[PDB]
Formats: structure tokens, C-alpha cells, sequence
RNA sequence: AAAUAUGUAAGAAGUCCUUGUUACUUAAUUGAACGUGGACAUUUGAAUGAAGAGCUUUUAGUGGGCCAUUUUUGGUAAGC
RNA sequence: GGAAUACUGCCAGCUGGGACUGAGGACUGCGACGUAAGUCAAGGAUGCUGGCAUAAUGGUUAUAUGCCGCCCGUCUUGAAACACGGACCAAGGAGUCUAACGUCUAUGCGAGUGUUUGGGUGUAAAACCCAUACGCGUAAUGAAAGUGAACGUAGGUUGGGGCCUCGCAAGAGGUGCACAAUCGACCGAUCCUGAUGUCUUCGGAUGGAUUUGAGUAAGAGCAUAGCUGUUGGGACCCGAAAG
RNA sequence: GAAAUUGUUGAAAGGGAAGGGCAUUUGAUCAGACA
């Protein structure tokens, strides 16, 4: 026998393709593990990695977002490649030009976009255009602007937000929430 | 296209080029352990010679092997037999002697028999049962581009450049040492000596610091 | 569907995967949330602080509605204008024109001001205003004007 | 440790290298030679068994 | 379909080999196999029988005869490792052998040629086997187990 | 495939350490050492044979 | 006043120089805290190991335990 | 005085007997021997010869023989138990559906989203189409009246994939999304402060504080579906004494 | 027209239960492959 240091036959824990079942994404796949294989280019690893990304950990990237990045010194040329969807922001009044490569567009995102004279590339014609993701600036969105993660690690003095149906007064802010009442979290 | 002998050429010649300094480094190392070894006998009659007592260093390099199975075995020797990478019974690994290390072997004596090992013993356990680790992957010696591929760094090109390190303790013995997966033995063929192993050498068991008594066991578990 | 069910599974193992031990039965914490100020406190602070007692007024006969004025932030606004209709007065941002925006038209009943429009000057209808929203909207040359 | 280690350091590359500055465990001793001049091996046995009380 | 059908199918190409290394290289003898050496047959046709070794043919075998007029047994190939090698000997440097070949005992009763080799080899041997007394007494009978033998102690 | 033993397969015994052909050439492992023949002070044999 | 156990430390989040900020603080541009600028790389600061490290969510079963060496309480004692 | 020997150790000294194994399937590697051409035991067995071509070998089966082998299910610290249920066999026979939900995932669309109360239409409970509303989200905070989110490139600092630049490379610098840590700023509650003014008690600018919020700081949601989990329901299936 | 369970026929085994595991003898029975 072995005195074992360690759990025997533990899988490594991260997607290898995504559970999606969509051909398309299967096949940008199939680029992406090719040119990962071939081109040494951390790029292509990245974005083989974020293909396989479940729904929650690709939230969406604003063309505002998008704006703003293309304000890092040095960077309004690059194409920002993002592996998601991209949605569409009114609260920007002024849209730069360049070129978004990206999963999905939505329909408003696409419009902004196109109307500053912009473009809209899709991963694989971001492909052919750069191999080797040169000149490329890749962005994704915020995960824990999610809703569900409020009410992660609820707890005494955590202050983090119950997981609650209705809500106002007379729901859950007496006993424990407050110094008048029994006591305070 | 050329390559068919064309680059063949500049390789077999490049080739016989590493055979050529291995040889010449083995013809040394020879040179250089007899050398050693007379060295010592004659410092030794010397100094009966002189009426005076010749007492050599104390050993720097001892072999450990795994004598107890896997079972009842209490919490701090076990840190320190996995550390000693002694993790299933009769393999066994090179341990380079400082006091950080002799309390170690102190700590797991009634589990392991160890000693000193002679030139002879650390040649053949290499010789026979070498693998080095290669992205882990335990790969099996047999030819020197997988030593020097890996250990070459720190010169270092042959399996005898290998096993130079390891007996001189060298600068490099850390990773040349490491670089070796743990050698698993069989079962001594003499069988222990000894009815009882969970004893001390020095009680009749087969436990412990047994010195150079070491090379008898091994070479018979080898 | 039942096809890709645990139960489905553990046909065969005794317990249904609900123990030797400690089995399934019928209601041991008692039911719905019965002793929830004795063995079941421990959960009820912690996830549910504020549950028991009273805080606040009551009031009766509350009818929502009497208090209904959503709110939109400067933020916007201008999405209160068809596209179309707006590049035209984003450009010739002027007195003499200048568009107005029925913010109650647009089921709005208040103006917030989350931040910064264009220095067009803009004529706003609204019920209510925050000092701040105003302010704003005067330092693109808009006035704010009160309706109901 | 380390403001020794600074001066060393540059006592020696302002000399020409060769530190030496990480700490060592205890070694093993090494090969010597002790002499009987003055000192022959002086010869015990163990002792009887006795009671005093 | 009784069956759906696979997706994939064998190629029904069939490999060549790999290019073995394992030289045909040739059986040295263990010493007491010196010809004019008497054998005793283990087992076989003619087993606990002596007999004369010969030759060494070029499929290992060895090559003896009995002689035939003395026990009954002709021109033959004997596996080396059915026998056992005594310790007499008859000079053999009158017995040609030459001849005798694999080729020799091809299967394809007795042909002529055989009953003069047989003739011819035999009288050579007679001639030699004759000086010692005893001999061909010996050899013309059979060799056999007796209680108490103990051939891990005996020497032949 | 399959690791054979140096030590009991000369041919590659030679493949790892080409030294190995001048070694047993010069027999090596039975080298005659140096005959000399000092003696030991009396001090030491004396304690050796002492009580 | 032990042995066994036990806290902390063994550097880049480090060491040194120059001299900004403040409503704190000093008799005091004194200090305190946070800095800007400058100098020194893997013998960069003990050993051994590392089928890697870190982090997040959600959920089962369990919440009768019993035994051996050693330490040990009650009991004359116990398969207590 | 000169040897021998034992004992212990070493040899990349030679050599005999025996057992098990023969994975792999062109070539490709590292070598060895040869002056060479070639040869080889060097990245896993080939060569030669024979016997049967069948119940010979093999499978199955029954029996015999050597060794071994308590009755399952259960609850228990502990069952083969002098614990319980079970004589036998067939056929029934137990985690479900629903309302509302948590985490995770897939899909549509995205600051939105949800056609199916309804209407239109139909090859008629389907498929196809749709006006107004509504729901949830896009704003928080107070018991409440009520107020309501940019000092700044929507901030400073530190780590950060990726990218950009230099370098043959090693490295150096630039930028740095997500995420993490930390110091600030903004909105509401609390407590101070209380300007210009005033239907002399209204008004509450401004700047603050070991206070506090399920907040802001270039949105992430809405919907359908699934597994697991939650609550109520006969609620996994059979069971009281009672009312 | 199953099973429990029964009659008959055939084959087999049985010194205080029977049934089971590894292995082979013996009987019965059988597939495949040769070419
Ligand atoms: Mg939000
Ligand atoms: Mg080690
Ligand atoms: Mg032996
Ligand atoms: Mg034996
Ligand atoms: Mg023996
Ligand atoms: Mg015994
Ligand atoms: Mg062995
Ligand atoms: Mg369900
Ligand atoms: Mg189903
Ligand atoms: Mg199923
Ligand atoms: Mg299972
Ligand atoms: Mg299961
Ligand atoms: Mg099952
Ligand atoms: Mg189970
Ligand atoms: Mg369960
Ligand atoms: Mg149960
Ligand atoms: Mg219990
Ligand atoms: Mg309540
Ligand atoms: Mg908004
Ligand atoms: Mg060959
Ligand atoms: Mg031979
Ligand atoms: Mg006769
Ligand atoms: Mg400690
Ligand atoms: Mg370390
Ligand atoms: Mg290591
Ligand atoms: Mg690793
Ligand atoms: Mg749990
Ligand atoms: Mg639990
Ligand atoms: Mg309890
Ligand atoms: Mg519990
Ligand atoms: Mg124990
Ligand atoms: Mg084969
Ligand atoms: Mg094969
Ligand atoms: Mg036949
Ligand atoms: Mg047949
Ligand atoms: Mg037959
Ligand atoms: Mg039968
Ligand atoms: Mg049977
Ligand atoms: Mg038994
Ligand atoms: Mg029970
Ligand atoms: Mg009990
Ligand atoms: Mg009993
Ligand atoms: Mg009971
Ligand atoms: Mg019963
Ligand atoms: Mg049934
Ligand atoms: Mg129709
Ligand atoms: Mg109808
Ligand atoms: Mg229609
Ligand atoms: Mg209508
Ligand atoms: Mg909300
Ligand atoms: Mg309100
Ligand atoms: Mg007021
Ligand atoms: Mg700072
Ligand atoms: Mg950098
Ligand atoms: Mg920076
Ligand atoms: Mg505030
Ligand atoms: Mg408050
Ligand atoms: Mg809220
Ligand atoms: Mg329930
Ligand atoms: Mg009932
Ligand atoms: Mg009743
Ligand atoms: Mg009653
Ligand atoms: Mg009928
Ligand atoms: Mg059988």
C-alpha cells in the first residue's frame, strides 16, 4: 500500500469544452484548439478558455465599458475582443470608432458601433485578421454585479442582505436589526 | 532537401563529440575516487605509524530505506516519511547528513533502516533501478540525453555524472538527488537476518542506523 | 422527467439515500416554522436578523398608487427622445429651440440625477425634481418646468 | 543577519565576488588526528555491584 | 435493421512485421558430446539403447548408429537432450560420415543406399569397437534403472 | 518498451558509459595497489593488547 | 525546575539614502503616519518536500460510538 | 623473519543448471563490432522439427477429491446468534404531483424582458399573429414627513491575465479588464454646524462626525427548461391509544 | 398455459443436513478453427 498525500484519482476541475451544445461555439472551439496548439500566442489560450465559460462567468460588456478602455493610454487602435455578448449603453453620448470582436452583438450594441463608422468582427474573423491576437485588448464584465452574490456569506455583522421574498418594514427589521430591538445583527 | 545524412551528419558526429567527454570524465571521477580512497588507508597507517589515531569524518551521505508497512503509524514520524518521500514500504531514497536532517532520521528510526552506502551500492541501485521524475511521470534512465535533457543545467550529462554527484555530495545534490524517483526494492532474497524487524540493528532487529552493514541489505533488496 | 431522477438511482439501496441511522420520517423539527424562537433560533439570527417583533407604524387602508412617481435619473432622459429626433437637436443645442420631454408623458414622476447630459439645453417636464437634477439641467441651459 | 549581509556582500564584490551568505546547517565533522603524546588510553571496566546505605 | 450499424470500421489492412533482431546462432556442444562417444538413449524408439555418436548435423542433431548388426539399430538422428553421455569411447577417425547430411533423412521401405551406408560405417566401427573386450556386449544391451540408482550420484 | 539492465546486458552498459570498454580492458576493477610496509608505533600495539 | 507539548521570526510586502503632505504631535519642519526621487537581484539570505496554489457556491449523511498503548478521576473491584 | 589462511569488501572477471514471460508490428533512437563491405544480443521472439486436424486442445455440465465457506434482511458499539421478519411461488407493492422558492446549468433576447387574461386566425384544444396594460428589473434610504448618487480622465495605492514597446534571447518598460486588498468621494438615516433671506419663524446654504443602510461609483436583468435542495399539501409506503 | 408443487421415465450422488468458492480427474455434451 501507499501512505497517499493526496486524493487519488481527483479530476482538475476546470471545463475542457463547453457544456453548451451549440454547434458554432463547438466550432470556433475547433479553431481556438488548433491555433493554441500551433502559435505559442498566450492569446488563442485565453480565448479557448473563456469559450468554454458558463453563462454566469461571461457577463455582458457595455459598449460604455468599451469606450473606456479604448481611453488607456495607447490603446484607442486596439480591437477589443470580448467572449460574450456585448450590450448596448445610452448613457455614453459619444462612441468611439474602432473594432469589437465579439460573441454576440445585441442589436443596440451593434447599431452604436456601426453608426461611428465602427466595426463588428466575429471570433473567427478576428481569427484570420490576427492569429496571433496582435493588437488586440480583450474585457469582460463584472461577475459579482451579479444579484446572487449579495446574499453570499450571510451572516451576523457581514452585512450582506437575507434572502427575502417581500420586502419594507414589518419584513425582517426588528430583533437583531436594530438596538431597540433585542439587539443589532 | 538535404537532412537525409546531411543533418544526420552534424548530429552522430555532434554525438560521438558527448560520448568523447563523458568518457574522459568517468576515466576521472576513477582517478579520483581511488585516489580518495588510498588517500584515507594510508592516512590511517600513518598515524598508527606516528602512534596516533586517524579518526575519518563522519559520514555526509546515508541511504534510507521504508521498512514498515503503511498501517498505526503516528502523526509526526508520517509528515517526515512522506517529506523523506518513503511512502510505501522498501523504497528507498539518498539522504544528505546535516543536523536538519539527522533529526529527521531520529524522528522515523523504528520505521527505516539506513546506512552508509558504498560507491558499489549507489552504482547499481542507478544502474538498475534510476528513473528520473520528468514532468513528474517517473521516466526510466538507460540513456544519458534524459539526464543531461534534465540535470545538464547543473552540469552534469551522464548517468555516471549522475551518480558523482549523489556519492560526492555535491553542490548540486538537492537537484540531482530529487531528480531521482524514490528507488523502489523488493524484499531482501537473503530474507532480514533477524526473527523480528520492529527492533533496533543494535537489539537484534533490523531497524536503525546500521552503517555500512547497509550495502548488505540493499544489494540483497536490489 | 422521472428518466433522469436520483430516486431512478437508488432503487436497490435500502434507505432511498435517507440513512440508517437517522431515516426519513414524517415531521421531526416540528412543521413550517415552528420553534423558531427555541431549536430553530440558531438559523433564524443569522439569515433572518429583523424576523420577530414590531418596528415602524402601522397605517391603514394604504393604497399604493397614492404614491406612485418613478423615477428617472438625468442619466438617461434623453433616451425620452427618438433617435431619430435626437441626433437632430443634440446638434443646434439652442434657446429659441429646444426640445421638451413630458418626463409624466413618459410615465416618470420624478427627475434624479445620476450624471451628466450634453451641454444641449433641454426644456423638462416634470412633477418633481431633485435639487441636484435641476441644477444640472440649468447648467446646459434647460429649464425645468413644473406640471402635473 | 542582514546588515551583516549587506557588508559582506559588498566587502566582496567590491573585491571580486564569491559570498556566500544563505545559512548552513550543522555539518558533519571532518577527518582529524588525535595524538597519544601525553595521553595514552587510559583502560575502564564496569564496576562491581555495591550497596552503600 | 435487426441492428443499428457502427460508425467506424476496422481497415482490414494487415500490418507487416517489425524488423526482429534474433540471429540464428550456432549450438555448441556440451563437452562429454565427442564423437565416438557412447550415448544411452532416454527415450524414443530406440530408448535404453547405446549407441555411437557420429556426427553433429546442421539441424543440431546428433548423428549415431548402433552399430546396427550389434543392437539392432541404424544410421539415425538422436536429439542431444534425450541422452545421456557415458564416459567410453571408440575411435572414430576410420568412419567417414561425410555423407550425412539433413538432407540425407528427408521423408518423401528401405532404400539400398541406406542398407550399404549402413553396411559400410558399421564395419569401420565393428573393427573398433572389437579391441576392447566387453564392449559390444555392452553395447548390444539394453541400459536400464536398477533399485537404488541414483543418477544424480551415478556417473556414466 | 521495456528497460533493459545494464549491469547484466553489456551492450547497453557500453550505450550509457563508454568508459566501461577501457575499465575491464584494463582490468581496473583488481587493481594491484601499491605494496608498502610501514609499522605502527609500539604505543599503539601495546593498548591494543592491553587489559 | 525538566522531557513532551507550545507563540513568533528566518527579506522584493525586503534593506539603505535623499526630503513632500497634515487639521494629529513637538519648545521646535520636532515627531508620527502615508508618500515622490535614488542605490543593491536570485547563496535574495536555513533544511526536506510539493501529482501545484488560491478562491466561491450549494447540498447529503452524522450529531447512541466502542477499543489498544501511554497519561488519568471515582470505585475494594469489574468484560465497571 | 617470511609466507599462507580465515574473515569482511570490491571487479564495467569468466561460466553451468532451472523456472515464468515474448507486450509491440515497415522504417525512424542510443549504441556495439569490423581497416572496410558489412554484421549485431543495440527503441519487446525468432529459427528449425514433429504430432493432431479432432472432442486431440478448449467451453459447459454432473460427480469425486484437497483446502476453504455459519442465514439473509435489519436496528446496533457489537449478530451466525439463546435479538426481530421471512414455510413456498406468481402477480401487485413505496421519494410522487402541485403552489412558491435557493444554488447551479442550457437557451432566447438584453436595459430590458415575459405572444397564450384577452383579441386575430386556423387544415381547430395544435401551429401562426397581436393592441393595451401588467409583472419583475432599471434607486436607494427613514418608523415617517421626506430627501435622493461624478471634487477627480467615475479617484489614489498594491497584486493582476492579456496586450503594446525595446531586446537575437534573458530580461526591462508601457497599458492594465475581471478579481482581490486598502485609503477616499457620492446618496439616504443619525448627530453637529446654521450663510444669503424671512408673512419672526419660516427657511436650511455650507462645511463636518470612533455612528448607520439589503446603496452610487460607464447597468444585468427578464423568461423557458433541467438536476439537486426548501416550504405547504395524504407528501416515500403501511401503523396508534384517541377526538 | 410460467412458478411453487406433483406423477412417471432416464442419469447420478448420498456413514449425523444440504447448498457454495479455487482447482483438476472421470462421464456426458458442445462451439470454433483446420484446410
Ligand atoms: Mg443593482
Ligand atoms: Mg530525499
Ligand atoms: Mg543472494
Ligand atoms: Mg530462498
Ligand atoms: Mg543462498
Ligand atoms: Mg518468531
Ligand atoms: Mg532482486
Ligand atoms: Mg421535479
Ligand atoms: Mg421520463
Ligand atoms: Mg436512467
Ligand atoms: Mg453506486
Ligand atoms: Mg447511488
Ligand atoms: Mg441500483
Ligand atoms: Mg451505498
Ligand atoms: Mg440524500
Ligand atoms: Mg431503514
Ligand atoms: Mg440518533
Ligand atoms: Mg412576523
Ligand atoms: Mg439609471
Ligand atoms: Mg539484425
Ligand atoms: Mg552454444
Ligand atoms: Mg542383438
Ligand atoms: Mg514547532
Ligand atoms: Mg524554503
Ligand atoms: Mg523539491
Ligand atoms: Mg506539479
Ligand atoms: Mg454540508
Ligand atoms: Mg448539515
Ligand atoms: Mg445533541
Ligand atoms: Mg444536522
Ligand atoms: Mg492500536
Ligand atoms: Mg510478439
Ligand atoms: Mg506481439
Ligand atoms: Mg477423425
Ligand atoms: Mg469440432
Ligand atoms: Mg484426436
Ligand atoms: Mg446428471
Ligand atoms: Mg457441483
Ligand atoms: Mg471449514
Ligand atoms: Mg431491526
Ligand atoms: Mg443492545
Ligand atoms: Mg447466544
Ligand atoms: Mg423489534
Ligand atoms: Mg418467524
Ligand atoms: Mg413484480
Ligand atoms: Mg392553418
Ligand atoms: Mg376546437
Ligand atoms: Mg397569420
Ligand atoms: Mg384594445
Ligand atoms: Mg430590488
Ligand atoms: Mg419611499
Ligand atoms: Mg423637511
Ligand atoms: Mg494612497
Ligand atoms: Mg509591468
Ligand atoms: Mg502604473
Ligand atoms: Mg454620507
Ligand atoms: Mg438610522
Ligand atoms: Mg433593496
Ligand atoms: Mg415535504
Ligand atoms: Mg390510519
Ligand atoms: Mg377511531
Ligand atoms: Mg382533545
Ligand atoms: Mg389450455
Ligand atoms: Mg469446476
Amino acid at each position: 500500500g501507499i501512505d497517499h498525500t493526496s486524493k487519488q484519482h481527483k479530476r482538475s476541475g476546470h471545463r475542457t469544452a463547453p457544456k453548451s451544445d451549440n454547434v458554432y461555439l463547438k466550432l470556433l472551439v475547433k479553431l481556438y484548439t488548433f491555433l493554441a496548439r500551433r502559435t505559442d500566442a498566450p492569446f488563442n489560450k485565453v480565448v479557448l478558455k473563456a469559450l468554454f465559460l458558463s453563462k454566469i462567468n461571461r457577463p455582458p460588456v457595455s459598449v460604455s465599458r468599451i469606450a473606456r478602455a479604448l481611453k488607456q493610454e495607447g490603446a484607442a487602435n486596439k480591437t477589443v475582443v470580448v467572449v460574450g455578448t456585448v450590450t448596448d449603453d445610452a448613457r455614453i453620448f459619444e462612441f468611439p470608432k474602432t473594432t469589437v470582436a465579439a460573441l454576440r452583438f445585441t442589436a443596440g450594441a451593434r447599431a452604436k458601433i456601426v453608426k461611428a463608422g465602427g466595426e463588428c468582427i466575429t471570433l473567427d474573423q478576428l481569427a484570420v485578421r490576427a492569429p496571433k491576437g496582435q493588437n488586440t485588448l480583450i474585457l469582460r464584465g463584472p461577475r459579482n454585479s451579479r444579484e446572487a452574490v449579495r446574499h453570499f456569506g450571510m451572516g451576523p455583522h457581514k452585512g450582506k442582505a437575507p434572502r427575502i421574498l417581500s420586502t419594507g418594514r414589518k419584513f425582517e427589521r426588528a430583533r437583531g436589526r436594530r438596538r431597540s430591538k433585542g439587539f443589532k445583527v | 532537401a538535404e537532412q537525409v545524412a546531411a543533418e544526420r551528419a552534424a548530429r552522430k558526429a555532434a554525438n560521438k563529440e558527448k560520448r568523447a567527454i563523458i568518457l574522459e570524465r568517468n576515466a576521472a571521477y576513477q582517478k579520483e575516487y581511488e585516489t580518495a580512497e588510498r588517500n584515507i588507508i594510508q592516512a590511517k597507517r600513518d598515524a598508527k605509524a606516528a602512534g596516533s589515531y586517524y579518526v575519518e569524518a563522519q559520514h555526509k551521505l546515508v541511504f534510507v530505506v521504508r521498512i514498515k508497512g503503511i498501517n498505526k503509524i503516528p502523526p509526526k514520524p508520517r509528515k517526515v516519511l512522506q517529506l523523506l518521500r518513503l511512502t510505501r514500504i522498501n523504497s528507498g531514497t539518498f539522504v544528505k547528513v546535516t543536523k536538519a536532517t539527522l533529526e529527521l532520521l531520529k524522528l522515523i528510526e523504528p520505521y527505516v533502516a539506513y546506512g552508509y552506502p558504498s560507491y558499489s551500492t549507489i552504482r547499481q541501485l542507478v544502474y538498475k533501478r534510476g528513473f528520473g521524475k520528468i514532468n513528474k511521470q517517473r521516466v526510466p534512465l538507460s540513456d544519458n540525453a534524459i539526464i543531461e535533457a534534465n540535470l545538464g543545467k547543473y552540469g552534469i550529462l551522464s548517468i555516471d555524472d549522475l551518480i558523482h554527484e549523489i556519492i560526492t555530495v555535491g553542490p548540486h545534490f538537492k537537484q540531482a538527488n530529487n531528480f531521482l524517483w524514490p528507488f523502489k526494492l523488493s524484499n531482501p532474497s537473503g530474507g532480514w537476518g533477524v526473527p523480528r524487524k520492529f527492533k533496533h540493528f543494535i537489539q537484534g532487529g533490523s531497524f536503525g542506523n546500521r552503517e555500512e552493514f547497509i550495502n548488505k541489505l540493499v544489494k540483497s533488496m536490489n | 422527467p422521472s428518466r433522469f431522477t436520483k430516486t431512478r438511482k437508488h432503487r436497490g439501496h435500502v434507505s432511498a439515500g435517507k440513512g440508517r441511522i437517522g431515516k426519513h420520517r414524517k415531521h421531526p423539527g416540528g412543521r413550517g416554522m415552528a420553534g423558531g424562537q427555541h431549536h430553530h433560533r440558531i438559523n433564524m439570527d443569522k439569515y433572518h436578523p429583523g424576523y420577530f417583533g414590531k418596528v415602524g407604524m402601522r397605517y391603514f387602508h394604504k393604497q399604493q398608487a397614492h404614491f406612485w412617481k418613478p423615477v428617472l435619473n438625468l442619466d438617461k432622459l434623453w433616451t425620452l427622445i427618438p433617435e431619430d429626433k435626437r441626433d437632430q437637436y443634440l446638434k443646434s443645442a439652442s434657446k429659441e429651440t429646444a426640445p421638451v420631454i413630458d418626463t409624466l408623458a413618459a410615465g416618470y414622476g420624478k427627475i434624479l440625477g445620476k450624471g451628466r447630459i450634453p451641454n444641449v439645453p433641454v426644456i423638462v417636464k416634470a412633477r418633481f425634481v431633485s435639487k441636484l437634477a435641476e441644477e444640472k439641467i440649468r447648467a446646459a441651459g434647460g429649464v425645468v418646468e413644473l406640471i402635473a | 543577519r542582514v546588515k551583516a549581509n549587506a557588508a559582506k556582500r559588498a566587502e566582496a564584490k567590491a573585491q571580486g565576488v564569491a559570498v556566500q551568505l544563505k545559512r548552513q546547517p550543522a555539518q558533519p565533522r571532518e577527518s582529524r588526528i588525535v595524538s597519544t603524546e601525553g595521553n595514552v588510553p587510559q583502560t575502564l571496566a564496569p564496576v562491581p555491584y555495591e550497596t552503600f546505605i | 435493421s435487426a441492428q443499428k450499424a457502427p460508425k467506424w470500421y476496422p481497415s482490414e489492412d494487415v500490418a507487416a512485421l517489425k524488423k526482429t533482431r534474433k540471429a540464428a546462432r550456432p549450438q555448441k556442444l556440451r563437452a562429454s558430446l565427442v564423437p565416438g562417444t557412447v550415448l544411452i538413449l532416454l527415450a524414443g524408439r530406440f530408448r535404453g539403447k547405446r549407441v555411437v555418436y557420429l556426427k553433429h548435423l546442421e539441424d543440431n542433431t546428433l548423428l549415431i548408429s548402433g552399430p546396427f548388426k550389434v543392437n539392432g539399430v541404424p544410421l539415425r538422428r538422436v536429439n542431444a537432450r534425450y541422452v545421456i553421455a557415458t564416459s567410453t569411447k571408440v575411435s572414430v577417425e576410420g568412419v567417414n560420415v561425410e555423407k550425412f547430411n539433413v538432407e540425407y533423412f528427408a521423408k518423401e521401405e528401405i532404400k539400398a543406399e541406406r542398407v550399404e551406408d549402413q553396411k559400410v560405417v558399421d564395419k569401420a566401427l565393428i573393427a573398433e569397437i572389437k579391441k576392447t573386450p566387453l564392449l559390444k556386449q555392452y553395447l548390444s544391451a539394453s541400459f536400464s534403472l536398477k533399485n537404488g540408482d541414483k543418477p544424480h550420484m551415478l556417473k556414466f | 518498451v521495456l528497460k533493459k539492465n545494464p549491469l547484466k546486458n553489456k551492450q547497453v552498459l557500453l550505450r550509457l558509459n563508454p568508459y566501461a570498454k577501457v575499465f575491464a580492458a584494463e582490468k581496473l576493477g583488481s587493481k594491484k595497489a601499491e605494496k608498502t610496509g610501514t609499522k605502527p608505533a609500539a604505543v599503539f600495539t601495546e593498548t591494543l593488547k592491553h587489559d
